[PDB]
Formats: C-alpha cells, sequence, structure tokens
C-alpha cells in the first residue's frame, strides 16, 4: 500500500527538489553564465527597450523589410497571444487570405518578380517569427534599395550580414534577423 | 453421424436458438441479435412504417438466420453429446423393486413395493438374481452379493447378516441365495443416487487453445462494435447519415464468424478421424485434450487385465501330486460357469490332458455354491470334491475332524503375495492344494505403456482391488504410480487433484466405479466392453477395447492441433481482408468522393453487405470440409511452421475476402437482385 | 529534397542510438536495483530520511504507491492552479483558473499529456508553471519509468513475488536521471537564446510606433524536461515553436533528441536486463521502420503542400501555413512524426494547417496507441502489450502454447493485454462520437467539412493517448471539453497502468521455462513483421472508418 | 437525442459490458 510516511516524504521531498531547487538553479546558472539569452535577448537604445532580437515585430513602413503575417489574437505580432491562423488546407478563408495578401505583396513590389515566395504569402506557427529565407528577404530589395536610396549591392551584403546559416545545412533553413535587420538599415540611414 | 445423429443436431439447433440458450456465444448471439434487428425492420418496411426496401432487409435477416442456425447445429453435432449421461444408473433407480415384508424375521408378505419407495427402517426381501433395492443392513441370511459396482471387481463378497459383512449397498446384484435388508437411507441420499449425482454435476473444463481463441474473438468484435457503432455520429456530421439497416447489417457481416465456426469445424473432423482410429468419440474438444493430455488414469480389472481372474498354477500340497489336484479342481470347478471355474476346467485340460473327465450326464449331484459354507464342488462318486477360500476349507476340515496342514496355508500366502486370489481344494478331509487365479494382463502393454512415458505422459493406474494385486499388475503392466482400493469418490477426487494443477487428464475406464470419473475427465475413453454406464459417462468409446490407445488418440489430437492452427491462421486473415472488402462500400453514401475507396468496385452498400452475409454463412459452411481434408503434418520448429502457415494459410485467406464477396456481387448484380 | 530529408532522419536516428545505448545500460542498473556509481552513500542518507526501507512490494503495494503518488500530485496541482491569486511569482495580478480548466490542467500534467485549452502567457504565473506544471512534469515521467521498471523486473525475476520498491524506483529515476540530464539541456537551451529568469513581463516599443509586452518566465528549465520526459507542455501557446522556447535549429534537434532518448534507453536497457540484447534491437527494430515510414509519409505529404497556393500566385507549393521560417518543412514534418508518435505532444507547427495526409500520419500514429517509441516507459510497456499480443496469436497460429523470453503466458495475461489494449480505443471512439453528437462539442471546431471532424478526432485521441498535441484550432476550453478531455486523459493513463501491473503481477510469480517445439524466436524479421502487424492492424480495423472520414475525406476531395 | 438514437447508444452500451463480461469470463463463455 502506499504508506502516508513515505508517500508522503516521497512526494514533498520531490516538490522541493524539482521546484525550487531545480529551477533555483537553472536560474542561477542561466544567469551568470548566459545573463543576455536567459532575460530575453533584448535590444536597446541606450535606455528603451526596441525588442528581443528572436520575437519579431510587425513592420509595415515601405523601407522595412517585411517578415511573414502574424495571425496574433489582436494585432498581428503580438507576444502576449502567440499562436497561428489554424486554417486547414481545406478552408476556403486560407485561400482568401492569401489571395489578399499575394495582391498587396505584389502591390507593394512591382518591380520585383510576380511570384510570391510562399513564406511572405503564410503564417507563421507561433504568430512570432522574425525569420525569413534570405530568399524572401532578396525578393524584396528593390522596393526597399528604392525606399532607402540604397544600391541593391549594399543590401544584398546586408542582408548577408545578418543572415544565419544552421550548424547542418538540412536541420532548418538559412534565416534573415529582421528586426535587427531593420534596425541595421536605420542606422545606415543616419 | 447416422441420420438419426443430423435430425437430432437439427433439433437441437432450432431449440437453441432461444437467446437463453445463445448468450454463451458472443459472436453468433451477436449475429442472433442483429438477425432479430433485421426481422424487425423488414416488418417495418413491409408496414410502411419505416421508407425503404423491405426485401433487402428481408433478405439480410433470412441469411443471417441461415448463418445462426448452421453454427447452432455444427455445435450440435461436435458438442451435444458431449456431458455425461447418467442414464443406466437412473434406469436402475428407476425401475427397482422391493419385496417389502411383514413380521421381519422372515415374512412371506412379498409386497412388490418399488424400491424408490423404501424409507428407513423398512424390511426388503432379496433373492438370488434380484438387484438390491436400496442401501441399509443385513439383519438375516448370507449370500454372496456381486458389489461390482463399487469396486469395479467381479469376486462375489460374502454379506453374512452380522459382523463387518452387513451393508449390502443399492445397486449390486446378489448372486447366491436369499437375503433380506434393512434400509438405512431415505431414497434422497443412497450411494447409486450419490454417484448418479456425482456424474451429471461433472463439468469439462475448456481446451485453453479454445479460451485463448475466445479471448481473440472478443476483442475483434469489441473492436467491430466500436468501429461501426461510432461510424452514425460521424457520418450523420458528415452530411448524409448511414442508414441504420446497413448499420447493423455491417456490423454483424464484419464480426469474426469464420473464427466462431472454427470450434465446430475441428470438433467434427476430429471425430471423423477418431472414427478412423476405431474410437467412436462423442466430443469434439475431446480429440484436441488428447492432443494435449500429460497424465493417464487407468482401471486396473477389464481396462488393463482381462477382468476374470483365470486360473495360473496348480500349486500341491506337499504330498498330492499335481496330476490329483487338477483331477479335482476340473472336478469341482466342472459345472461352474463363470469365467474363473471354466477357465481351471481349461487350465486342468490342457496341462494334464483330463479328457476322459468330461460327461454330460453322469451320475453326479453338483454342489453349488451356498455362502453358508461358502464353498462350491460336485460329489461324483463315493467322493466330496469341494473348493472355495482358505478359512472356509479351514472350517470345513476342523468341523470334521480332520487338521489343516501348515504347508498349505504357507503356499496359500504365497499365491496371495504373487497378486492371486488362491482356491484351496479337498476332497473328504485332505487339503489338495491351492489353485492361483491370477489376473491377466490383456497383452503387451509394457512396450506401449513405455511409449506413453516416452511421449511425456504420466500414467497412473487407480483400481478399487487389493493393494497386492494393484501393486502386481503395476509392476507387470509398467505404470508409474498406482492406487489401489479406490472407491469411485477416490477416482474423481484424483482427476480433479490432477488437474486442478492446470493439466489435463485423460482417464479410461470400463466399469460403473469409474462413471464419475470418466464423467469428470477431460478425455475419457470407455472401454467398449465396460458397462453402460461406463460408455455414457466417457467422451469416447474404443470399440478395440485395448486400454493403450490413448497413443493413437494422441497422435490424432496432435494432428487436430496442427489443422487447428492452420485454420486458425486462414481464420484471421479471413476475418481481417473481409473487414477491408466490406467497409469501403459504408463511406459512399456519406461523401461521393469516398468511392475511390472501393477498390474492387462492388455494385452499392447494399449489394457489398449482402454479398458479406452470404460469404459469412458459406465460408463457416465450407470451414467443415477444409478441416476434414487435414494439413502436412510434418514436425516443423515454431518459427518454421508459423512462416508455412502464415505463406499458405493466410495469402489464401485474405485472396478469399475479396474474390468470394466479389464473386458474390457479380451474381446479384447479373441475376438482376441486386 | 529527398537526400536532405533522408539526411535528417539518418542522422537523428544515429544520434539517437548513440546516445540511447549508453544512458540504456545506465538504466539497466536502476532495473536490476544496483545503486549507480557514485550514488550509494547520499542513497543511503537520504532513503533512510525520507521514511523509505528499500522493502521489495508486491504488485498491488506497487500501484498503489504509484497511483498514491498520481492523486496526491492531482490534488496538490489543481489546488495550485485554482488558488494561484494568493501564491507568490505572479508579477501580473493573474486570477486563479476555473473549475473546469484548472481540473483539466491537473489531470493533463499528473497523466504525461499536457493537453493545454488555455494560453500560458495569460493564464498561469511563474509559481504555477514552475511549481506545479514542471513538478509534475519530473513526477509523470518517473510515474511511468516506474511502471516498466517494475514490467521489466516481472520478466526478468524467476519465481518471485515483489517487483522491487516504488519509493526507491521513483526517487532514483528523478534524481539520477531527469534531473541532472534536464538541467543540462536546459542550460543549452538558455545558451541559445530560451528564457530562465522571473522578471515582469518586458514593455517593448518596436521600431516603428507601436507597442509590445514579451512574457518572460522561467522557460528554459520546463522546456527541458517537458521534452526529456515526453511530457509536452508548453510554457507559452504555441508550443515549442516560440523563438522564447525552441530558439534556433540547433535545440530543436536537441529537443527532438530528447523526445527519444529514454524509450529508445529503455529499449536497450529491456534488452540488456534480459542479458539478450537481440530482444531490445527487436523492438527498436520494429519501431524504427514505422517511425522512418510515417516521417517519410509526411515530409512527402507536406513537400507536395497546398495546391492552391501556386495557382494563388506564388513560387512554391510547399505547405508553409503552419510552420516557422527557422525550422523548413522537412524539420517540422520529422518533429511532426517525432512528437506524435513518442507520445510528447510538442509541436513545431500546426497540426491543424497541415496537408491532408500530414495530420493524417501523426493523428494514425498516436491512435494505434503510441508503441512507436512511444512516451518515457508508456511506450515500452504499451509495445510490451501489443509483443504479448503477438505471441498469443502466433502460439494460437500455430498450435503450441504462448511462451515470451521463457514465461508461459496463461490466459489471465491474455485477457489483461486486451483489456489494456482495448481501453485506449474504447475512450477516442466514444469520445469522439460523444462529441459529436453534442452540440457543445462539434461547435468548438474551426475548419470546415471533414477537417472539423478531423480536429475534434485528434483532440479526442490525443487526450485518450496522452499525447498532447492538438489541432488548435479546435477552440476546447469549456466545460464539456474541459471534462470530457480530463475523463479521457485519467482514463487512458491509469487503466493502462492497472492491467499492465497486474501482468507484471501474474508473471513475476513465473519460472522461465526451457527451448521446445513451442517457443518462436521473438527476434528476428519474422517476429518483427509479426509485431508490426499486430500494432498496425489493431490501429486500422479500429480506426479506418473514423480516418475515412476525416482525413482521407478532406484528401480526396 | 431522441428516442431512436437513446435506443441504440444503450444498445451499444449493454452490447459493449456483454463483450467485455464474456471477456473477463472467457472460460464460461
Ligand atoms: C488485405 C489487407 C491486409 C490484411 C492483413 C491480414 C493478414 C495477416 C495474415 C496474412 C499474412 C500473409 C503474408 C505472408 C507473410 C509470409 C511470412 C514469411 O514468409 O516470412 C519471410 C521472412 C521471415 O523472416 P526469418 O528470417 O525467417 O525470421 C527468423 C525467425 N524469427 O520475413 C518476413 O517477411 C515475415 C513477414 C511477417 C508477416 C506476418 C504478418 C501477419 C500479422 C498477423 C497479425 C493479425 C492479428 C489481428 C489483429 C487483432
Ligand atoms: C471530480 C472528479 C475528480 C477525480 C479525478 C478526476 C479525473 C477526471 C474526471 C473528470 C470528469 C468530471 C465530470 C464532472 C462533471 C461535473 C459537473 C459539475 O460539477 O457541475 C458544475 C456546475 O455546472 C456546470 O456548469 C457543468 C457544465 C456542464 C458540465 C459538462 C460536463 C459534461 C460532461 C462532459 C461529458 C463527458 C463527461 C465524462 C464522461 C465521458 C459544478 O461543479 P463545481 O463548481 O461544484 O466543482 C467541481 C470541482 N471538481
Ligand atoms: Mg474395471
Amino acid at each position: 500500500m502506499s504508506g502516508l510516511r513515505p508517500a508522503l516524504s516521497t512526494f514533498i521531498f520531490l516538490l522541493l527538489i524539482t521546484g525550487g531547487v531545480y529551477p533555483l538553479l537553472t536560474t542561477v546558472l542561466g544567469q551568470w553564465w548566459f545573463p543576455w539569452q536567459a532575460n530575453g535577448s533584448l535590444i536597446r537604445e541606450g535606455d528603451t527597450v526596441r525588442g528581443s532580437a528572436l520575437i519579431g515585430q510587425n513592420f509595415t513602413g515601405n523601407g522595412y523589410f517585411h517578415g511573414r503575417p502574424s495571425a496574433t489574437a489582436e494585432m498581428p505580432y503580438n507576444p502576449q497571444a502567440s499562436g497561428g491562423s489554424n486554417l486547414a488546407v481545406s478552408n476556403p478563408e486560407l485561400d482568401k487570405l492569401i489571395a489578399a495578401r499575394v495582391a498587396a505583396l505584389r502591390a507593394a513590389n512591382p518591380d520585383a518578380s510576380a511570384s510570391v515566395p510562399v513564406e511572405l504569402v503564410t503564417a507563421s506557427a507561433s504568430g512570432l517569427d522574425n525569420n525569413i529565407t534570405p530568399q524572401a528577404a532578396a525578393w524584396q530589395i528593390p522596393r526597399v534599395a528604392k525606399a532607402r536610396n540604397l544600391s541593391v549591392e549594399q543590401l544584398t551584403q546586408l542582408i548577408a550580414k545578418y543572415s544565419q546559416q544552421p550548424l547542418v545545412k538540412y536541420i532548418g533553413q538559412p534565416v534573415v534577423n529582421i528586426v535587427e535587420l531593420n534596425l541595421a538599415l536605420d542606422k545606415l540611414d543616419e | 453421424f447416422e441420420p438419426t445423429l443430423v435430425v437430432q443436431a437439427l433439433k437441437e439447433a432450432v431449440k437453441k436458438l432461444n437467446p437463453q440458450a445463445q448468450w454463451r456465444n458472443p459472436v453468433m448471439f451477436i449475429v442472433w441479435i442483429g438477425s432479430l434487428l433485421t426481422t424487425c425492420i423488414s416488418i417495418a418496411m413491409a408496414s410502411g412504417a419505416m421508407p425503404g426496401n423491405a426485401l433487402f432487409s428481408a433478405a439480410i435477416s433470412g441469411w443471417l438466420w441461415i448463418t445462426v442456425l448452421f453454427a447452432n447445429f455444427a455445435e450440435a453435432l461436435a458438442e451435444g453429446r458431449s456431458k455425461a449421461q447418467a442414464n443406466s444408473l437412473k434406469g436402475v433407480k428407476k425401475t427397482a423393486f422391493a419385496r417389502k415384508l411383514r413380521e421381519p424375521k422372515y415374512g412371506a408378505a412379498a409386497d412388490k413395493v418399488p424400491a424408490d419407495q423404501l424409507r428407513k427402517g423398512d424390511i426388503v426381501l432379496v433373492e438370488a438374481g434380484d438387484i438390491i433395492p436400496c442401501d441399509g443392513e443385513v439383519i438375516e441370511g448370507g449370500a454372496s452379493v456381486d458389489e461390482s459396482a463399487i469396486t469395479g471387481e467381479a469376486a462375489p463378497v460374502i454379506r453374512e447378516s452380522g459382523g463387518d459383512f452387513a451393508s449390502v449397498t443399492g445397486g449390486t446384484r446378489i448372486l447366491s441365495d436369499w437375503l433380506v435388508i434393512e434400509c438405512s437411507v431415505n431414497p434422497g441420499e443412497t450411494f447409486l443416487d450419490r454417484m448418479i449425482a456425482m456424474v451429471e454435476g461433472a463439468q469439462r473444463r475448456k481446451t485453453p487453445n479454445e479460451i485463448a481463441l475466445t479471448i481473440l474473438l472478443i476483442a475483434l468484435t469489441i473492436v467491430f462494435l466500436l468501429a461501426t457503432a461510432t461510424l452514425w455520429p460521424f457520418s450523420a456530421w458528415g452530411g448524409n447519415a448511414v442508414s441504420v439497416t446497413v448499420l447493423v447489417a455491417l456490423l454483424v457481416c464484419l464480426i469474426p464468424t469464420t473464427i466462431g465456426g472454427l470450434l465446430s469445424a475441428i470438433g467434427v473432423a476430429g471425430m471423423s478421424r477418431m472414427l478412423g482410429a476405431n474410437v467412436i468419440a462423442t466430443s469434439g474438444r475431446a480429440v484436441e485434450a488428447a492432443g494435449d493430455v500429460d497424465v493417464l488414469l487407468l482401471d486396473k480389472t477389464g481396462t488393463i487385465t482381462l477382468g476374470n481372474r483365470q486360473a495360473s498354477e496348480f500349486i500341491p500340497a506337499q504330498g498330492v501330486d499335481e496330476k490329483t489336484l487338477a483331477d479335482a479342481a476340473q472336478l469341482a470347478s466342472l459345472a461352474d460357469e463363470t469365467p474363473e471355474g471354466r477357465s481351471i476346467v481349461i487350465l486342468a485340460k490342457q496341462r494334464f490332458n483330463l479328457r476322459e473327465r468330461d460327461v454330460q450326464s453322469l451320475h453326479a449331484t453338483f454342489v453349488p455354491f451356498t455362502a453358508q459354507s461358502r464353498m462350491s464342488g460336485i460329489n461324483i462318486d463315493n467322493r466330496m470334491i469341494r473348493k472355495g477360500s482358505v478359512d472356509a476349507i479351514r472350517r470345513h476340515v476342523e468341523a470334521n475332524g480332520g487338521h489343516f496342514p501348515t504347508d498349505v496355508d504357507q503356499k496359500v500366502d504365497q499365491v496371495a503375495r504373487q497378486g492371486a486370489t488362491p482356491l484351496v481344494v479337498v476332497e473328504g478331509s485332505r487339503v489338495l492344494g491351492v489353485i492361483a487365479l491370477k489376473d491377466i494382463v490383456k497383452g503387451g502393454i509394457k512396450e506401449r505403456f513405455a511409449q506413453l512415458r516416452k511421449m511425456g505422459i504420466k500414467t497412473v493406474m487407480i483400481t478399487g482391488d487389493n493393494r497386492l494385486t494393484a501393486a502386481a499388475i503395476a509392476a507387470e503392466a509398467g505404470v508409474d504410480d498406482f492406487l489401489a482400493e479406490a472407491t469411485p469418490e477416490a477416482k474423481l477426487a484424483l482427476i480433479r487433484q490432477y488437474q486442478a494443477e492446470g493439466r489435463l487428464v485423460a482417464m479410461t475406464g470400463d466399469g460403473t466405479n469409474d462413471a464419475p470419473a470418466l464423467a469428470q475427465a477431460d478425455v475419457a475413453v470407455a472401454m467398449n466392453s465396460g458397462t453402460q454406464a461406463a460408455k455414457e459417462a466417457g467422451n469416447m468409446v474404443d470399440l478395440d477395447s485395448n486400454p493403450t490407445k490413448l497413443i493413437e488418440v494422441v497422435h490424432i489430437g496432435k494432428q487436430m492441433l496442427m489443422t487447428r492452427g492452420s485454420l486458425t491462421t486462414f481464420s484471421i486473415a479471413n476475418d481481417v481482408a473481409k473487414y477491408f472488402a466490406i467497409i469501403p462500400a459504408a463511406f459512399a453514401a456519406t461523401y461521393p468522393q469516398l468511392n475511390a475507396l472501393n477498390i474492387m468496385c462492388l455494385h452499392s452498400p447494399d449489394s457489398a453487405i449482402l454479398s458479406a452475409v452470404i460469404f459469412n454463412a458459406l465460408i463457416i459452411v465450407f470451414l467443415i470440409p477444409l478441416a476434414l481434408k487435414g494439413v502436412s503434418y510434418k514436425p516443423l520448429t515454431a518459427s518454421a511452421m508459423l512462416r508455412r502457415n502464415l505463406w499458405i494459410y493466410g495469402l489464401g485467406g485474405l485472396l478469399v475476402p475479396f474474390i468470394g464477396i466479389k464473386v458474390i456481387d457479380l451474381l446479384l448484380t447479373v441475376c438482376g437482385l441486386v | 529534397m529527398a537526400a536532405q530529408g533522408f539526411l535528417l532522419i539518418a542522422t537523428f536516428l544515429l544520434v539517437l542510438m548513440v546516445l540511447a545505448r549508453p544512458l540504456g545500460s545506465g538504466l539497466a542498473r536502476l532495473i536490476n536495483d544496483i545503486p549507480l556509481p557514485g550514488t550509494t552513500g547520499v542513497e543511503r542518507v537520504l532513503f533512510r530520511a525520507l521514511g523509505v526501507s528499500d522493502r521489495e512490494m508486491n504488485w498491488k503495494q506497487y500501484l498503489c504507491a504509484i497511483l498514491g503518488l498520481n492523486m496526491l500530485g492531482l490534488a496538490v496541482l489543481f489546488f495550485m492552479l485554482l488558488g494561484q491569486h494568493y501564491l507568490p511569482l505572479n508579477p501580473q495580478q493573474l486570477p486563479g483558473l476555473s473549475w473546469d480548466l484548472a481540473l483539466n490542467t491537473a489531470v493533463s500534467f499528473v497523466t504525461n499529456t499536457n493537453w493545454r485549452s488555455y494560453s500560458g502567457e495569460t493564464t498561469l504565473s511563474y509559481f504555477s508553471q514552475m511549481a506545479g506544471l514542471t513538478v509534475q512534469n519530473f513526477l509523470s515521467a518517473a510515474s511511468g519509468i516506474a511502471v516498466i521498471f517494475a514490467l521489466i523486473r516481472a520478466f526478468t525475476r524467476q519465481s518471485m513475488s515483489t517487483l522491487g520498491n516504488a519509493w526507491v524506483d521513483l526517487l532514483r529515476i528523478t534524481l539520477w536521471v531527469l534531473v541532472p540530464v534536464a538541467l543540462l539541456i536546459a542550460l543549452f537551451f538558455i545558451q541559445q537564446g530560451a528564457l530562465q529568469n522571473f522578471l515582469p513581463y518586458q514593455a517593448v516599443n518596436t521600431v516603428e510606433g507601436a507597442q509590445q509586452l514579451l512574457p518572460m518566465g522561467p522557460v528554459a528549465s520546463q522546456e527541458a524536461i517537458k521534452m526529456l520526459g515526453t511530457n509536452g507542455g508548453g510554457f507559452f501557446n504555441a508550443n515549442s515553436s516560440h523563438p522564447f522556447e525552441n530558439p534556433t535549429a540547433l535545440t530543436n534537434f536537441v529537443q527532438m533528441l530528447a523526445i527519444f532518448l529514454i524509450p529508445t534507453a529503455l529499449c536497450f536497457a529491456f534488452g540488456e536486463v534480459m542479458g539478450d540484447r537481440r530482444q531490445g534491437r527487436m523492438l527498436l527494430w520494429a519501431m524504427s521502420v514505422i517511425f522512418v515510414i510515417c516521417v517519410g509519409v509526411v515530409m512527402w505529404a507536406e513537400v507536395q503542400g497546398n495546391p492552391h497556393l501556386l495557382a494563388l500566385g506564388t513560387d512554391s507549393s510547399i505547405n508553409m501555413e503552419g510552420k516557422e521560417s527557422r525550422f523548413g518543412v522537412l524539420v517540422s514534418s520529422l518533429f511532426a512524426v517525432v512528437t506524435t508518435a513518442a507520445s510528447c505532444g510538442a509541436v513545431i507547427a500546426m497540426h491543424d494547417s497541415f496537408t491532408a495526409l500530414g495530420g493524417m500520419v501523426p493523428m494514425w500514429l498516436m491512435q494505434i496507441g503510441e508503441v512507436v517509441f512511444g512516451g518515457v516507459g508508456s511506450g515500452l510497456y504499451g509495445m510490451m502489450l501489443f509483443v504479448l499480443l503477438a505471441v498469443f496469436i502466433a502460439g494460437l497460429m500455430i498450435g503450441r502454447t504462448p511462451e515470451y523470453l521463457g514465461k508461459k503466458i496463461d490466459v489471465r495475461e491474455m485477457k489483461l493485454t486486451a483489456l489494456a489494449i482495448l481501453v485506449t480505443p474504447t475512450l477516442v471512439l466514444m469520445g469522439a462520437a460523444l462529441a459529436m453528437m453534442t452540440d457543445a462539442g462539434r461547435s468548438a471546431m474551426l475548419n470546415p467539412g471533414p477537417h472539423g471532424f478531423s480536429e475534434v478526432l485528434y483532440a479526442v485521441s490525443s487526450a485518450a493517448n496522452n499525447n498532447g498535441s492538438a489541432f488548435a484550432g479546435l477552440s476546447a476550453n469549456s466545460p464539456f471539453w474541459n471534462c470530457l478531455l480530463a475523463f479521457c486523459m485519467f482514463v487512458g493513463r491509469f487503466g493502462v497502468i492497472i492491467p499492465v501491473m497486474a501482468i507484471a503481477g501474474s508473471l513475476v510469480s513465473k519460472k522461465s521455462q526451457a527451448a521446445s517445439s513451442g517457443t518462436l524466436p521473438t527476434h528476428g524479421p519474422l517476429f518483427v513483421g509479426l509485431l508490426i502487424g499486430t500494432v498496425l492492424l489493431v490501429g486500422a480495423l479500429t480506426f479506418i472508418p473514423a480516418l475515412a472520414l476525416g482525413p482521407v475525406a478532406e484528401y480526396l476531395s | 437525442m431522441s428516442a431512436g438514437v437513446i435506443t441504440g447508444v444503450l444498445l451499444v452500451f449493454l452490447l459493449l459490458g456483454y463483450l467485455v463480461y464474456a471477456l473477463i469470463n472467457a472460460e464460461a463463455f
């Protein structure tokens, strides 16, 4: 049977060890060794925080690199209501959304190709996606260069300076950090 | 299967349709429920109460009724005679009469009162030949009762009104002379009634293979029931629901009926093999159980030995010649018509060529057994030849002013130690010697018991006989154990003991005292020479009367287990493949686009489910031929035999459902029915 | 792209076996009741203090110990969630959960399901996440490993009557296995970008003039043990496709490896406790064949992707509707298959936006019982139920007596095995049927047509099998759905744990016989094929109707 | 949720109970 003395003692000991000691030890080591990654990877402009290097924000300006669609609850790219538009492939609402997004992207980038990258048109899983493959980010170079009065070579090497290949070529994708890329774009136009 | 057996199986199938008797068969009970539901659905649709074609649910219901009635018929052939019948014992108990007496000293008012109507304290009269009406005690008269239904032996035992031989038993026959009885049990609980209740009341377990197959049946039918039942909500959400007739028909055509019929198919194949082996099996499980037997309890008198204790060797009494003793014996037992006296005569004739002394009518008074002096004999001419027990002749000699030598008693003790009852002989006042009535073992039995021990089967030998002769014959036959002086309760309790260890017991008996034990054993082979009570209890009768025919019964049990495995693979492959063939039709009504799943291009859900029920019926009918034809009875290790069974019978059981259902459907369409 | 999918699967399995092999030899000491090398004096001091005498337990005492720990955890976690407005570490003063939501979260976490009908960002407060949820992640993982320890001991012990001590098993497992490994995994996640802090939510002002408020809990520790104990309870709403939980492709790889580490190490350990490595290798082959085939099917189905995309105007039809651009479509496919095969539940992509087949295959893996590298401990004894069923039907099919690992199998074991196998599909089908006949249940759906039924079916099949994954479009945060899924999770978990302990009880009082004609080898490809067949056929016979009216109906049109 | 559906539900539950009882009591059945 479950004797109350060893069942209660085992449960309470495991409760303390795996609820205080384990989280406390991880927090101590984390902060001591990795004090930036552990506190959210925040970017700063001296005093005001301008977001995490991991989260990705709703960019709408014409001179910025736009990420994916968001599909978060209230506003797009809302860290408090992360989530994806759980729209099946057979849902016609998804086709309406994709057609609207494709029309908007062909209207915003007129001098780029007519075949829109499948990423800029489809919404991420979490809704907070700071990454687009350098192909999708290099499909927007004409628009961003005209808006920023930069040369395509400058924006090419800039996007290259913020791409992040994975360790081995098949466990992920090469991806562009959009938040940091656009912050660098602003620091450039200054 | 004589004509009458088939007709009785058909009547018992019709009589087992009633749900209270069908409840004990899960698959066939669900087919019964679905059959009744489709009968009600067809009656409704015909009454107009439900829209639809009444005649399609009528066809489904008719075919499900055929399926259930043939399953009942196959299981009435293969198993309806299985349970032990105490019919001969009940007959002896119901056709017994008692000469009730008044003034019970001797009395002469014999009232032919049925023995069943006797109560304790009442006095009865029995005379030569009349069966003892009920249990009780003796109070006057001494006789020799034929207590063969209690021990199994045939030697008459003397009941003599006061002593330790004073308790007669109901059912046993009286042989020598008159005897008055004082009943001592109300008719409720005699000895005969006790063993009647002990025979009918002893159930035989199920073979573990059968229990495992039943568990598999119930698991599969639960899976299919869940699937088919929850099909309605799902489909109803998806627009056009699934009609209820299609739902019940899909349920009762998806359930594994092949596996359900496998039991009776292997049963009837096993009984056919047994008849081939010269054994009349009345139970189908008996053969598979014979395949699985670990123990073999044997009787001794009649089963192992001839059962009449022929004469073996005349023995002198230290002075007389053997010729003289042989003449005396052949003259005393000359009139004796029991096989023992007859064997005395035969042996004397061969060993001492005493043809001269055979006379149909010579002036010679015949002195039969009396039970007062307890010795038979003859008086031919100025001679008084007598023969009988050692103590009876001791009394006779001591009373006639003679003397009883001691070496005669030494020889008597010896003949008792050799496993034989010694018959002392006298002519006047001089004991001539001893006749060793020994029990002859049937034939070459040590070889076959060695073969049974080599097959991994223990060999016990329980009898109701002396410990001396029991041990002598256990040594002279080669059995492992033996339990002498065993009452029927003892044999039944020993069978219950053994088969309570999880093993399967198999008794071989020939007498009434074996009826309990034979009724409870898993493979109870009754000798064809045995009594009707032993042959009604035993699972199977041995027409050769050889007590080692379990060797052949076990060879055939092992062949039926190879066949059970082959057809079990076929059956599982069949029900599964039939499920895939059957279900795509059920979705066509819900979503049009799911006709793509209908690989077999069946016509409609209705025609697919009608083909399914026809196929389930035909396959259950044809499982019997398939089992009757055997398999390659080769010695193959578990892995190789599993691979062979899978390959051949499993692939057959996949192709059979698809081809069978499609050809039945093609027939339904060409014929115009559906 | 097929070369890269093949390389991904191959590298995954190769690193997986490289890691699992040693850890399985380390777990074979715990199953054998041998103290790990360094930990034998601290064990004495501890167990003496904790009241634990190392007195053996029969199957009833063992089962009651596990169930008592689980019920005590259920009560404690329920009341912790219900009254979390009094407890500390609440920067955003969040109220206590509802009675239905508290009950469902407690039952889910206690049963290793970690089904989530809430949003962890705006529902739970660090105390609940840390002191309740992850404590129960450790305890449920250890309860499952302890049940498989008892079953393995039952198989390897000769004519005994006791399956070892359960308190020692839980303490050993947690302290010496789950905790150090989870701590290493946690500090790697913190190095790669995951969170670990108890700060208030951070107020971001976007590069533009917008506003954001980042949630800032202690994510890394709960992440390491959610993956390592195949729990799956995500800290945030998007389970592990959240940059603060799975920040890079590296941590995602390590997360899949963790998801499969202990089930594979239990298979190696089972191989080593019987002195016959070929048994563990047989189980690994049976599982790996199915796993590889399913991963290939899902990768293909997702690379074919949404047909309408190319026509609507794009350059690829690759389905990226529910996938992060950080992990491609192949990695999302592999993780979907891994998580739903491993009874984990963590998702790096929205399984509702998967194509028809890409959602059929994960769901199908959940519904066959999650025996392919299944949950921590749960997967191995589920596959042992199916191995017993395979040996049963093999014996039935050859005519001889069943026998596994030298111990003959009675019909009590067959009854218990059948009931244990059936308890889960009964829950799935009956719960899905009840949900589709009530307005409260079918109205929760988001997508129309057969995909709505796919959502309901996936939810009930996930809860019943203690997976945790969801199509996540299903709005399953009502009293009906909460209580329904709580019942399904509870009954699945414990009505499978109970017959398994009964089977351990019967098996441990036997003795391993010698070879004979009725002893088919349980290794080599014949029995691997027989076992794969048994698993897939039970699953198919049960769910082919259900699957035909959901994912296949959607696929076909 | 009507006469027919409730009859069907309770009949399916009766059959499940019957089959489970048979399974637990294989010996007799
Ligand atoms: C239409 C839709 C499909 C419906 C399917 C239902 C069919 C079930 C029965 C039919 C099977 C016929 C297929 C024929 C298979 C022939 C096998 C063979 O020849 O074996 C060759 C080698 C031997 O390897 P080894 O070196 O000798 O091993 C050294 C020893 N350890 O490997 C192999 O492929 C072995 C393959 C094993 C396959 C057996 C799978 C059967 C599963 C039965 C489970 C049923 C349970 C019901 C669920 C409740
Ligand atoms: C509570 C059991 C705990 C032991 C472990 C539980 C394991 C899982 C079992 C969960 C099944 C629980 C079913 C409970 C039904 C309770 C309905 C009810 O309580 O009515 C509430 C008020 O009325 C409602 O609004 C109920 C709303 C409808 C309830 C809908 C439940 C429908 C049942 C779901 C269908 C399936 C149920 C399971 C059968 C498949 C009042 O509850 P409460 O405030 O007093 O506190 C309960 C704290 N535990
Ligand atoms: Mg006899």
